[PDB]
């Protein structure tokens, strides 16, 4: 049962990059990043 | 007792190529093929000709 304290501010370290709010690190940025990773590496077959 | 990187016939950057060539898998053979040409006052007389 969360007791009835007075409101205070507290901060937590975003541990990994992904936690950045999305209207600051937009989707297609991460997608093109992964695509740059996806260069000549393994890709599963379409049937699978 | 089996050899050393500094006295062997193949060094680590020779394997760093095969481990991260990321090529078409059919030219990597023809990359290593050149990768095994000696570098000597004599050899260039064969190659550069």
């Amino acid at each position: 049962r969360p007791p009835e304290a007075m409101p205070t501010v507290n901060a937590t370290l975003r541990i990994i990059n992904g936690n950045i709010p999305v209207p600051l690190c937009p989707i297609s940025f991460r997608d093109c990043r992964g695509t740059q990773l996806g260069l000549g590496r393994h890709t599963m077959t379409p049937a699978t | 007792f089996l050899g050393a990187n500094h006295h062997a016939t193949i060094r680590q950057p020779v394997a760093y190529h095969v481990t991260h060539s990321k090529s078409d898998f059919n030219t990597l053979t023809y990359s290593l093929l050149g990768g095994y040409f000696k570098f000597t006052p004599i050899s260039l007389t064969h190659q550069l000709r």
